[PDB]
C-alpha cells in the first residue's frame, strides 16, 4: 500500500473517531463511526493474507452490526422524544440496545470472540491501533450517555469480560491472543467503574493505553509474535526483556507501580456507593491477569531459554528503526503512582 | 381507511422473513427488491414521493450487482429455494407465522407487546389535518441539504471518496 | 371512464408496437436494396398480425433444467413495466399526473432491468447466463450516465414534471439550450433500450438469442412487445425532453400530433442506426461511457449547475 | 404507536436475526444486512414524515449514503474471501480461533 | 509557456474529450463569482412569496412599514419588472 | 387508486397472455425437445457453475456513484434557496469530489477489466 | 420504391394519435368540458375540495358565483 | 385535564362566499387591494392569539368585507368579469397568461365604474 494512501487512512480512522468525540447529533456520531471502519478495515488488510483478510471480514461483521443496532437505538429514541441531541436517552428499550451496540463494539463479553481471533489474525500495529482508537471511541459514547445505562446490565457484562478475558490470557500463548483478553479484562474494569464515575473511567483508559503502547512496542521492537519467539531476546537485546518485565508486573496491578492506581482508585470509587461485593470479586479476578502475565515474565526475562546459532550474526547488526516515546511510554507506564491526584486534571 | 398501508407493511413483513430465511443470494435479492418497492409504496401513502422513489431506485441498482456476484462467487450446482431445504422452509414458515400471531393479535386486542405497546387503530387518524402551500415540505427539506448541512455534504463526500479508495485497496490482492 | 382511458393507451401502444416491428422490416430492406414485407397484405400491413398469430399458436415450452417459477415471470415483468413506462407521459395531458414524473421514470427502467436477468439466469442455459451478465454490465454504464445526463437536463427546467417540461419548451427547445447532452442521451437510451451497436444482451452473431435463447411462442413474443414499447417509449420521452413542442390548450390535438411526428422521426432514427453501424463490445461500452461520456457529463453538469445562477434565469419552482 | 410502526420494527428484526444465524454464504449474510438498513430508512422516513420534521428529511439519504459505503465494504471483502478459497462459505473464515 | 503549450497540444490531440470536459469544469467553477447577475439570482428568489408575508402590529413608530400593499412604503419589485 | 389500478390491469393484461401462450397451442413435449441448449451438442459442464466477473470493481464503484447521482438529484429544488453561493460551493464541491474519485481509480486501473 | 414505407408508419402514427387524444377527449368530458384540474400542491387539493364543497352537487367542476352569491 | 371550550354551532353561522376558485383567482389582486384592511386584522389576530376560538369576529368581519366587494363588482361589471373568470375556468392551473385580453376588460371596467 502506498504511504499516501496509507497515511490518508490512519487520518481518516482519527477523523471519524474525532467526530464522534466532538458531534452533538446522534446522526454524525453514526456517521462518524462509519467512516471509522471504512477506513479502519485496510488498514488491517494491509499486509495481505489468508489470516488478515479474515481477520478483516469478521471485524468489519461485528461492527456492521453494532451499527446496525445502534443507529435503531437511535431511531427508537427519536421516536419516543423527537431528540438528536446526544443525552440521557428517553426510552429503556432504545437504552438497552445503544448499550449492547456499544458493548459490542468495544468486545464485552459476551461479544468477545472478535477481539482475540481479530488481534491474532493482523499484526503488531494494526493491534495497537485497533485496541487504542476502538477502545477509546465507542467509550467516549459511554461516557456522555453514562447517567442512562442500567447498573445491573452494564455491571454484568463487566464481570463477564473480566472473566472471560482472565480464562483466555491464562490459556493462551501466543502473544497478541494474549494482549486481546488483557484488552477484554481492562474493558471490563473500566465499564464497570463507568456508571459511577466517568473520570475514573478515563483515568483506566489512558493508564491502559499507555501500558498497551509500551507493551506493544516493544514486541514491535522484539519482532516476537510467539512465547518461544519472546524466549530469544535474552540472548539479543536484555534490555528489551527486563522494560517488558516491568511494564508486565505494572499491568498486573503490583504496587508501587503506575497499573495499581486504575485498579486502587476504582474500588475506592465503587465502594464509596456501598458496594463491596463487585470490587472484591474484581480485584481477585486480575489475579488470573496477573498469573499469565507472570508466565510471560518467566519465559523472557527472569529466566533464559534456549537460544539458536544464527543469533551470533544478529548479534553482530544492529536495529535500525527507531519507535519515539517508548522510554516515555515504560516511564508512564511504571512510575506514576506518586502523581496520583492528577486526576483532578484529568476531570 | 382501506388498511392499504397496513397491508403493504404485512407485505414488506413477508419479504423480509423470505430473505432472512435465505434460501440462496438470488431468491434474496429478489424478496428484497420486492420489500423495497413496497416500502417505497408505504412511504409514498405516507407523504414522501422522492423518498419512496429515491430508495427504490437506490436498492434496485444494489440488487443489480448483488446478482453478479452471486451469479461469479455465491452460486453452487443446485441453488436452494424456500421448498428446497428443510431448513430454510423452516424459518420461512416460523416467520410467516409470528407475522401472523402478530397481526391477529393486534387486530383483535390492544396488543402490548413485551418490547413497545402497540394501539389498534387508523394509520389514518394518527395524520395531520395541518397542510402546506405551493412546496412540498419534504423536497424542500430534502434541498436544504446544500443550505444547510453543509457539515453533512462535507462528511459524506469524504466517506465516499474515501471508500472509493478503499475499495481499491482491499481488492488489490498480493 | 378511467378505465377506459388504460385501454385506450394501451392497445393503441402495442399496435404500434407491431407495426414498428412491420416499419422497421421494410425501412431496413430498403435501406439495404430490398423490399421488405409487401406480400401478406397491401404493402405487407398483414405482416405483424401474421407473426403474432403465428407467435402465440405455437407451442412454448419450459426447458427441463429452468426454475419455472421466474422463468414465467420475467415476461410478465417486462411486458407490464414496458405499458406501465407510458402512463405518466403527457401528450400532451398525461394519464396519471406524477409530480415527480421522471424518478418513476428512472425506477420503473431500472425494475425492467431485472426482467432479462431472471429471464437468462432462469433459463439455465450457458448464452442465457452470458447474455444476462452483458445486460449487468450494460445497466451499471447506462444507469449512472442517464442519472447525471437527467439531472443536469431537467435542472435546466425546474422540476422533475413533463408538464413542466412542455412549458419551458414553449419558446426554443432544450435541443438549441443543451445538445451535448441531448447526444450524449440519445447515446444512452440506445443503450438502455438494447438497441444497435448495443444490442449485446442479444447479440445474434455472438450469441444464439441472448437471454431469451430458450423462450419460444408467446413468452418471446412478449419480450419482443416489450422492447418495441420502449424504444417508442424512450423516443417519446427524449421528443419531450429536447424537442419541445407548442400547446394550444384550447385545441390540443396539433401538441399530439407534432409529438407523435417527432417521437416517428426519433424511432426511424433508432432503426437507421441499426441498419448503418456495427455492434460494440459490452467491455468497450463500459469504457465509452465510463472513461468518455462520464468525465463530460460531470462537467457539463457543473456548467448547468453554475449557469441559470450566474445569469439570474433560474426556473420556477411550481 | 400505530401498527405500521409495529410492522417496521418486526421486519428489522427479522432482518437482524437472519444475519446472525449463518447458514453456508456469506453473500446471504450481506443481503439481510443490507435488509436491515432498509428497515431502518423506512422507520426513520416514517417518524420525520408525521412530526413534520423539515429539516430531517435529508437524515435518510445520508443513512442511504452510508448503507451502500457499508454494502461496498461487505463485497470487497467477499471477494477477497473468495478469490483466497474458492467459495464464499463462512465455515473456510476458520483459522483463526477464539 | 512553451512547455505549456506542448502540453496542451498533446492533450488536443490525445485526450480532446478530457480536455473539452476540464475546461468546462473550470469555466463553471470561475465564471459565477465574476457574473453581476448572480446577486439578482439571489433577490429574485429572496423575492418569491412562497408564505403569508404575516403583518405586523403597528405601535406608531413605523414610517417605513406601509398600512396598505399599495402605498409608497415597503419593497418594490420594479427592478424585477423591466428584466 | 389510479397508480394501483394501472399496474394491475398490466400485470393482469401480461398474466393473461402468458395463460393464453401455454394453453391455447397443442403441446408435444419429450425429453430432447426441453432439453438445454448448447448449439446442437451437449453441454461440458453446468450453467449453475461459478461464472468469473472481470468487472466486479467496477459494480462497487457503480454502487458509489449511484450513490452519488442520489445525493445530486435534489439539486432542482435547491436552486430555489437564497444561499445560492452555499448551496452552488457545495454542489460543486460534491461534483470535484466526484470527478476525483473517477480520476483516481482511473489512473490506479481500476477501470481495466481483470485479465 | 421508398414511399412503400409510408403506409405502415401511416398505420403506426394513427395508433400512436389515439392515447393523446382519447386522454384529452375524456379530460374533458369528466370535468365539465374545461381541462382537468392539476393539483400539484395540498393548496391547489383544497382548492378542488372547497369547489365541491361549494357547488352542492359533490363536483368540482361545476363552478359558481356572481349568481350564487346573490 | 379540564374540558375542552368549543364556541357552540350558532355563533359559527356566517354568510358564505359561494364563489369557486376560478371566480376568487379573478378577482384576486383587486379583492387583496379592496379588503387589505379586515383581512390583515384577521391574519394578525390568528398569529397573535394563535387560537381559532379568539378570532371568530374577524372572520365574520372578512366574510362581510368579501361579499361586500362581490356585491360591488356584481352590480357594475358582472360581464366583463363572467368572461374573465370563464376563461379562467378553463385551464386546468388556472393560469393568468391565458386571459390577459379578458383581464384588461375587466381592469378597464373596473377602473372607470369603481
Ligand atoms: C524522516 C525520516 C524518514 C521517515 C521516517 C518515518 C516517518 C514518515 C512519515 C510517517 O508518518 O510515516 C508513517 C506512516 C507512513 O509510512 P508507512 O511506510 O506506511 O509506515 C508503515 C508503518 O507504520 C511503519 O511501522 P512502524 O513500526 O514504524 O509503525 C509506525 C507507527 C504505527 O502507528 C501508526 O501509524 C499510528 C498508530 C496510532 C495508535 C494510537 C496511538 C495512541 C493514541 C492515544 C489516545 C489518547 C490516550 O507508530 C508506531 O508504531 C508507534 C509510534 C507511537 C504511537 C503512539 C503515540 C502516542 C502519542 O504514516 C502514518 O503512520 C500516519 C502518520 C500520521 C498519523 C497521525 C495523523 C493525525
Ligand atoms: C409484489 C409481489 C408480492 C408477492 C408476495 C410477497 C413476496 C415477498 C418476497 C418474496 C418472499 C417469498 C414469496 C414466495 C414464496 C414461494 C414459496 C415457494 O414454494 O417457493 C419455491 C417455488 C419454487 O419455484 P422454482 O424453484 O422456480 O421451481 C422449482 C419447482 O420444484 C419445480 O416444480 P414443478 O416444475 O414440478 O412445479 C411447477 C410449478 C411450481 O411452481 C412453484 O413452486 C411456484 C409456486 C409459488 C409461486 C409464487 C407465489 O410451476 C408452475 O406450474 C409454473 C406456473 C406457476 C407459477 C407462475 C409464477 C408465479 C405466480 C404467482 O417458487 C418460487 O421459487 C417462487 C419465486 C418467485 C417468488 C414470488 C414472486 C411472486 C410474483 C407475483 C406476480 C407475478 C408477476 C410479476 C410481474
Ligand atoms: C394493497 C396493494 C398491494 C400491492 C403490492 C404490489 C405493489 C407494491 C407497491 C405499493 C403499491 C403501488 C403504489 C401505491 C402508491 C399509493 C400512493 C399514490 O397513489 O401516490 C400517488 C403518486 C403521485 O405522484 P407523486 O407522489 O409525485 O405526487 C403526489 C400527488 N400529487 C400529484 C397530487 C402531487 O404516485 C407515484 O408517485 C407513483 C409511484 C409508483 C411507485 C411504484 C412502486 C412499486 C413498484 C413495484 C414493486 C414490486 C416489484 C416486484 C418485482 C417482481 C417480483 C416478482
Ligand atoms: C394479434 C393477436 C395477438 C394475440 C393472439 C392470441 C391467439 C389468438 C388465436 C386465435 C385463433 C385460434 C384458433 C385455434 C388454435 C388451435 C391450435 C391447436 O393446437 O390446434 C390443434 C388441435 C388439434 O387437436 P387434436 O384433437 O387433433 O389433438 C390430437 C393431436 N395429436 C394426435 C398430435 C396428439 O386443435 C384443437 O385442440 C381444437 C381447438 C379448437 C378451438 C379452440 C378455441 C379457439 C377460439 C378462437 C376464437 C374463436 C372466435 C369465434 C369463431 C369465429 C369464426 C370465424
Ligand atoms: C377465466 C379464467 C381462466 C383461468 C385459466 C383457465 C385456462 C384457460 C386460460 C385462457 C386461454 C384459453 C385458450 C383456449 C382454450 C384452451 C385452454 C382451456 O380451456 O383448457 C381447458 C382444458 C384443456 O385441456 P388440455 O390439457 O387438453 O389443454 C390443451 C388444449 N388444446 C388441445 C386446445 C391445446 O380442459 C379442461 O380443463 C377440461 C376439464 C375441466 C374440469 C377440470 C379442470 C381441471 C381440474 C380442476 C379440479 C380438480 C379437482 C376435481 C374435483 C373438484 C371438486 C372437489
Ligand atoms: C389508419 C388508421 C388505422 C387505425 C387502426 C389500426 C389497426 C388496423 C390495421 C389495418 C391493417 C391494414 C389492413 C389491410 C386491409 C386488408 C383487407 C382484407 O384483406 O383483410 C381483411 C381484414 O383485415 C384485417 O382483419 C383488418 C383488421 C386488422 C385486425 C387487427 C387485430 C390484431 C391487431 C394486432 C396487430 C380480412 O380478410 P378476409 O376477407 O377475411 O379473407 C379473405 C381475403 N380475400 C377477401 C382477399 C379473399
Ligand atoms: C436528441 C436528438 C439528437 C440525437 C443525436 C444523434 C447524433 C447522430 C447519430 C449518431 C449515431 C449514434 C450511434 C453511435 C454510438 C457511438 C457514439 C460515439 O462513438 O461517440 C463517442 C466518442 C468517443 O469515442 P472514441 O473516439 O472512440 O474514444 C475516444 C478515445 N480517446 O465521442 C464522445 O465521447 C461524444 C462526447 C462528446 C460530444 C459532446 C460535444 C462536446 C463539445 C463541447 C463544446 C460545447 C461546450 C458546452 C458549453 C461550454 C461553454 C459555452
Ligand atoms: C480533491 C479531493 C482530494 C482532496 C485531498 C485528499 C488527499 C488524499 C486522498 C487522495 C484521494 C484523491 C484522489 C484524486 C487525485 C489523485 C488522482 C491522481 O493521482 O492523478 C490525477 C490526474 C493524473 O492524470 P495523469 O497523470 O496525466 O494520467 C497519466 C496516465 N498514464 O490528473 C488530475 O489531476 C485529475 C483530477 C481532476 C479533479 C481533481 C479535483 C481537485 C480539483 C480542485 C479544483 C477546484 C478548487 C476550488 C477552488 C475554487 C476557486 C474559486
Ligand atoms: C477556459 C478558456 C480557455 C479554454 C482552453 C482551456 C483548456 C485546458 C484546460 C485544462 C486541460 C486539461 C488537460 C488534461 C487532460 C489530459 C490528461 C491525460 O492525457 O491523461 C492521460 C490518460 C489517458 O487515458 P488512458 O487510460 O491511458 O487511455 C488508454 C490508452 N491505451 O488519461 C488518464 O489517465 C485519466 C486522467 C484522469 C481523468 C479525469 C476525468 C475526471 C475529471 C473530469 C470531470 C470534469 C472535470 C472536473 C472539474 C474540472 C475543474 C476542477
Ligand atoms: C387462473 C389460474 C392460472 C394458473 C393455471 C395453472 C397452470 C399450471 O399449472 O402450469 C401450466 C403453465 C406451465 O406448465 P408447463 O409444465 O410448462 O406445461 C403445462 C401445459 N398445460 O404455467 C403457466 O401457464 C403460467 C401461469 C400463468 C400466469 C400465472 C399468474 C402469474
Amino acid at each position: 500500500m502506498n504511504p499516501i494512501i496509507y497515511t490518508t487512512l490512519i487520518m481518516t480512522v482519527m477523523s471519524g473517531t474525532m467526530l464522534v468525540m466532538i458531534s452533538s447529533h446522534w446522526l454524525l456520531i453514526w456517521i462518524g463511526f462509519e467512516m471509522n471502519l471504512l477506513a479502519m478495515i485496510p488498514v488491517l488488510m494491509k499486509n495481505f493474507n489468508p489470516r488478515a483478510t479474515e481477520a478483516a471480514t469478521k471485524y468489519f461483521l461485528t461492527q456492521a452490526t453494532a451499527s446496525m443496532m445502534l443507529m435503531m437505538a437511535i431511531i427508537i429514541n427519536l421516536l419516543y422524544s423527537g431528540q438528536w441531541t446526544i443525552t440521557k436517552m428517553f426510552n429503556p428499550v432504545a437504552m438497552t440496545m445503544m448499550t449492547m451496540a456499544l458493548a459490542m463494539k468495544l468486545g464485552l463479553s459476551p461479544f468477545h470472540f472478535w477481539v482475540p481471533e481479530v488481534t491474532q489474525g493482523i499484526s503488531l500495529q494494526a493491534g495497537l491501533l485497533l485496541l487504542t482508537w476502538q477502545k477509546l471511541a465507542p467509550l467516549s459514547v459511554l461516557c456522555q450517555i453514562s447517567q442512562s445505562i442500567n447498573p445491573n446490565l452494564m455491571l454484568t457484562m463487566a464481570m463477564l469480560s473480566i472473566l472471560i478475558g482472565g480464562w483466555g490470557g491464562l490459556n493462551q500463548t501466543q502473544l497478541r491472543k494474549i494482549m486481546a483478553y488483557s484488552s477484554i479484562a481492562h474493558m471490563g474494569w473500566m465499564t464497570a467503574v463507568l456508571p459511577y464515575n466517568t473520570t475514573m473511567t478515563i483515568l483506566n483508559l489512558l493508564i491502559y493505553i499507555t501500558m498497551t503502547l509500551a507493551m506493544f512496542m516493544l514486541l514491535i521492537h522484539s519482532s516476537a509474535t510467539t512465547t518461544l519467539s519472546l524466549s530469544h531476546t535474552w540472548n539479543k537485546m536484555p534490555v528489551i526483556t527486563s522494560l517488558m518485565m516491568v511494564t508486565l508486573l505494572s499491568m498486573g496491578g503490583l504496587p508501587p507501580l503506575s497499573g495499581f492506581m486504575p485498579k486502587w482508585m476504582i474500588i475506592q470509587e465503587m465502594t464509596k456507593n456501598e458496594s463491596i461485593i463487585m470490587p472484591t470479586l474484581m480485584a481477585m479476578t486480575a489475579l488470573l491477569n496477573l498469573y499469565f502475565y507472570m508466565r510471560l515474565a518467566y519465559s523472557s526475562s527472569l529466566t533464559m531459554f534456549p537460544s539458536t546459532n544464527n543469533m551470533k550474526m544478529k548479534w553482530q547488526f544492529e536495529h535500525t528503526k527507531q519507535m519515539k516515546l517508548l522510554p516515555t511510554m515504560i516511564v508512564l507506564s511504571t512510575l506514576v503512582l506518586p502523581m496520583t491526584p492528577a486526576l483532578s486534571s484529568l476531570n | 381507511t382501506m388498511y392499504i398501508a397496513f397491508i403493504l407493511s404485512t407485505i414488506f413483513v413477508i419479504g423480509f422473513v423470505g430473505f432472512s430465511s435465505k434460501p440462496s443470494p438470488i431468491y434474496g435479492g429478489l424478496g428484497l427488491i420486492v420489500s423495497g418497492g413496497v416500502g417505497c409504496g408505504i412511504v409514498l401513502n405516507f407523504g414522501g414521493s422522492f423518498l419512496g422513489l429515491m430508495v427504490f431506485l437506490i436498492y434496485l441498482g444494489g440488487m443489480l450487482v448483488v446478482f453478479g456476484y452471486t451469479t461469479a462467487m455465491a452460486t453452487e450446482m443446485y441453488p436452494e429455494v424456500w421448498v428446497s431445504n428443510k431448513t430454510v422452509f423452516g424459518a420461512f414458515v416460523s416467520g410467516l407465522m409470528m407475522e401472523f400471531c402478530m397481526v391477529y393479535y393486534a387486530l383483535k386486542e390492544e396488543e402490548v407487546e413485551i418490547i413497545f405497546k402497540f394501539n389498534g387503530l387508523g394509520d389514518w387518524v394518527i395524520y395531520d389535518t395541518g397542510d402546506s402551500g405551493f412546496f412540498s415540505e419534504e423536497a424542500m427539506g430534502i434541498a436544504a441539504l446544500y443550505s444547510y448541512g453543509t457539515w453533512l455534504v462535507i462528511v459524506t463526500g469524504w466517506s465516499l471518496l474515501i471508500g472509493v479508495v478503499v475499495i481499491m485497496e482491499i481488492t488489490r490482492g498480493n | 371512464m378511467f378505465m377506459i382511458n388504460i385501454l385506450s393507451l394501451i392497445i393503441p401502444i402495442l399496435l404500434a408496437v407491431a407495426f414498428l416491428t412491420l416499419v422497421e422490416r421494410k425501412v431496413l430492406g430498403y435501406m439495404q436494396l430490398r423490399k421488405g414485407p409487401n406480400v401478406v397484405g397491401p404493402y405487407g400491413l398483414l405482416q405483424p398480425i401474421a407473426d403474432a398469430l403465428k407467435l402465440f399458436t405455437k407451442e412454448p415450452l419450459r426447458p427441463a433444467t429452468s426454475s419455472i417459477s421466474m422463468f414465467i415471470i420475467a415476461p410478465i415483468l417486462a411486458l407490464s413495466l414496458a405499458l406501465t413506462m407510458w402512463v405518466p407521459l403527457p401528450m400532451p395531458y398525461p394519464l396519471i399526473n406524477m409530480n415527480l414524473g421522471v424518478l418513476f421514470m428512472l425506477a420503473m427502467s431500472s425494475l425492467a432491468v431485472y426482467s432479462i436477468l431472471w429471464s437468462g439466469w432462469a433459463s439455465n442455459s450457458k448464452y442465457a447466463l452470458i447474455g444476462a451478465l452483458r445486460a449487468v454490465a450494460q445497466t451499471i454504464s447506462y444507469e449512472v450516465t442517464l442519472a447525471i445526463i437527467l439531472l443536469s437536463v431537467l435542472l435546466m427546467n425546474g422540476s422533475y414534471t413533463l408538464s413542466t417540461l412542455i412549458t419551458t419548451q414553449e419558446h426554443i427547445w432544450m435541443i438549441f439550450t443543451s445538445w451535448p447532452l441531448a447526444m450524449m442521451w440519445f447515446i444512452s437510451t440506445l443503450a438502455e433500450t438494447n438497441r444497435a451497436p448495443f444490442d449485446l444482451t442479444e447479440g445474434e452473431s455472438e450469441l444464439v438469442s441472448g437471454f431469451n435463447v430458450e423462450y419460444a411462442a408467446g413468452p418471446f413474443a412478449m419480450f419482443f412487445m416489450a422492447e418495441y414499447a420502449n424504444i417508442i417509449m424512450m423516443n417519446a420521452f427524449t421528443a419531450i425532453l429536447f424537442l419541445g413542442a407548442s400547446h394550444d390548450p384550447h385545441t390540443p390535438e396539433l401538441y399530439t400530433i407534432n409529438f407523435v411526428l417527432k417521437t416517428l422521426a426519433l424511432t426511424i432514427t433508432f432503426l437507421w442506426i441499426r441498419a448503418s453501424y456495427p455492434r460494440f463490445r459490452y467491455d468497450q461500452l463500459m469504457h465509452l461511457l465510463w472513461k468518455s461520456f462520464l468525465p463530460l457529463t460531470l462537467a457539463l453538469c457543473m456548467w448547468h449547475i453554475s449557469l441559470p445562477i450566474m445569469t439570474a434565469s433560474i426556473p420556477p419552482q411550481s | 404507536m400505530p401498527l405500521v410502526y409495529m410492522n417496521i420494527i418486526m421486519a428489522f428484526a427479522i432482518a437482524l436475526a437472519g444475519l446472525l444465524m449463518y447458514r453456508s454464504h456469506l453473500m446471504s449474510s450481506l443481503l439481510c444486512l443490507e435488509g436491515m438498513m432498509l428497515s431502518l430508512f423506512i422507520m426513520s422516513t416514517l417518524i420525520i414524515l408525521n412530526t413534520h420534521f423539515t429539516l430531517a428529511n435529508m437524515m435518510p439519504i445520508i443513512l442511504l449514503v452510508f448503507a451502500a459505503c457499508e454494502a461496498a465494504l461487505g463485497l470487497s471483502l467477499l471477494v477477497m474471501v473468495s478469490n483466497t478459497y474458492g467459495t464464499d462459505y463462512v465455515q473456510n473464515l476458520n483459522l483463526l480461533q477464539c | 509557456a512553451g512547455r505549456i503549450a506542448s502540453f496542451l497540444k498533446n492533450a488536443w490531440a490525445k485526450e480532446p474529450v478530457l480536455v473539452a470536459s476540464f475546461a468546462i469544469g473550470g469555466l463553471a467553477i470561475i465564471l459565477p463569482s465574476l457574473s453581476p447577475y448572480t446577486n439578482y439570482a439571489i433577490r429574485i428568489n429572496r423575492a418569491t412569496p412562497y408564505n403569508y408575508p404575516v403583518p405586523l402590529r403597528d405601535d406608531g413608530n413605523m414610517p417605513d412599514v406601509p398600512s396598505h400593499p399599495q402605498d409608497p412604503q415597503g419593497p418594490s419589485l420594479e427592478w424585477l419588472k423591466n428584466l | 387508486m389510479n397508480i394501483m389500478l394501472t399496474l394491475l390491469t398490466n400485470v393482469t393484461l401480461a398474466s393473461l397472455l402468458v395463460l393464453i401462450a401455454f394453453w391455447l397451442p397443442q403441446l408435444n413435449a419429450y425429453s430432447e425437445k426441453t432439453s438445454p441448449y448448447e448449439c446442437g451438442f451437449d453441454p461440458m459442464g453446468s450453467a449453475r457453475l461459478p461464472f468469473s466477473m472481470k468487472f466486479f470493481l467496477v459494480a462497487i464503484t457503480f454502487l458509489l456513484f449511484d450513490l452519488e447521482i442520489a445525493l445530486l438529484l435534489p439539486l432542482p429544488w435547491a436552486s430555489q434557496t437564497n444561499n445560492l453561493k452555499t448551496m452552488l460551493t457545495m454542489a460543486l464541491f460534491l461534483l470535484i469530489l466526484l470527478a476525483a474519485s473517477l480520476a483516481y481509480e482511473w489512473t490506479q486501473k481500476g477501470l481495466e477489466w481483470a485479465e | 420504391m421508398w414511399f412503400e414505407i409510408l403506409p405502415g408508419i401511416a398505420v403506426m402514427a394513427a395508433c400512436l394519435f389515439i392515447p393523446g387524444m382519447a386522454t384529452a377527449h375524456i379530460h374533458k368530458f369528466t370535468n365539465g368540458g374545461k381541462e382537468k384540474r392539476v393539483a400539484h400542491f395540498s393548496y391547489q387539493w383544497n382548492l378542488m375540495e372547497r369547489d365541491r364543497c361549494i357547488s352542492g352537487v359533490n363536483r368540482y367542476h361545476v363552478t359558481k358565483g356572481l349568481e350564487n352569491i346573490d | 385535564p379540564g374540558i375542552v371550550e368549543l364556541p357552540t354551532l350558532e355563533d359559527l353561522k356566517v354568510q358564505e362566499v359561494k364563489v369557486s376558485s376560478s371566480v376568487l383567482k379573478a378577482a384576486a389582486h383587486h379583492y387583496g387591494a379592496q379588503c387589505d384592511k379586515p383581512n390583515k386584522e384577521f391574519m394578525l389576530c390568528r398569529w397573535e392569539e394563535k387560537d381559532p376560538r379568539r378570532c371568530l369576529e374577524e372572520g365574520k368581519l372578512v366574510n362581510q368585507c368579501a361579499l361586500d366587494f362581490f356585491r360591488q363588482i356584481k352590480r357594475h361589471c358582472a360581464e366583463p368579469f363572467t368572461e374573465y373568470w370563464t376563461c379562467i375556468d378553463y385551464s386546468g392551473l388556472q393560469l393568468f397568461r391565458h386571459c390577459r385580453k379578458q383581464q384588461a376588460k375587466f381592469d378597464e371596467c373596473v377602473l372607470d365604474k369603481l
